[PDB]
């Protein structure tokens, strides 16, 4: 929702709360990358002059965006480093900072492991991010963590994908809303009549 | 004389009275960031405010 309000940057005026016009397209492109998916990214950020040309004077944000576009998967953690160290030190987002690169994370795994089905773990090492024990118990816990859709092999040195359905997935938030709002009305009906 | 009390004249808008015409008359409109409305006051050399 916050980049959806963040759609126009055009409207968007030099403002007196961001009085870079550019700090507000650092925003809206560190919450696009995260609140949009490859087909908007491969339209709506990458085509866009008025978008363009003020990262144009950003050499790491314009860095920053396009290692990910463009597979550069190495010093996006460098980039990615940098900017999550500065948001660790920056107001408003050093309260989701580690909510931030958790799901940026996720989100270069989903991107890269959602091509192939046997690429093994000591390929991404070199090509990916250097250490093969963190990405070991770096995928350990995603997969562990209930997400980043693939089985991983151990003693053979191999990672191997699957793909889900969308049933029980989606079967799982309606659950969740379920005994959420059967908690709220439970709770309520105890409320009201004494 | 002993009949109308004040008469008021009304004048064309100036360079500074189209601006600001321009400026409440702009509001509605879906705009773009940088218009410089001052040249276009400055283009239209004062019809009236209609």
């Amino acid at each position: 929702q916050a980049a959806e309000l963040f759609l126009d940057t055009v409207s968007t005026f030099t403002s007196y709360e961001l009085m870079d016009y550019k700090t507000f397209v650092t925003y809206t492109v560190y919450v696009s990358m995260i609140a949009l998916e490859r087909p908007d990214l491969r339209e709506k950020v990458i085509k866009g002059a008025e978008i363009l040309e003020v990262l144009h004077s950003l050499p790491a944000v314009r860095q920053y965006l396009f290692s990910l576009y463009e597979c550069r998967y190495s010093v996006f953690f460098q980039s990615l480093a940098v900017v999550e160290q500065e948001m660790k030190k920056d107001w408003l987002f050093a309260p989701h900072y580690r909510y931030y690169v958790r799901e940026m994370r996720i989100h270069a795994y989903s991107q890269l492991l959602e091509s192939y089905r046997s690429l093994t773990l000591g390929y991404m090492a070199e090509a990916f991010g250097v250490g093969v024990e963190f990405i070991d118990q770096e995928l350990s816990r995603f997969i562990a963590a209930g997400r980043l859709h693939c089985k991983i092999d151990k003693v053979n040195e191999i990672v191997e994908t699957n793909r889900p359905d969308s049933k029980n997935w989606q079967y799982q938030e309606t659950i969740k809303k379920g005994d959420l709002l059967l908690n709220r009305v439970q709770k309520l009906s105890r409320v009201i009549n004494m | 004389p002993g009949r109308i009390d004040r008469k008021i004249e009304f004048p064309p808008p100036n360079e500074e009275a189209r601006l600001d015409i321009l400026k409440i008359h702009s509001r509605k409109m879906n705009l773009t960031r940088g218009i410089n409305l001052r040249k276009i006051a400055e283009l239209m050399p004062g019809a009236s405010g209609a």
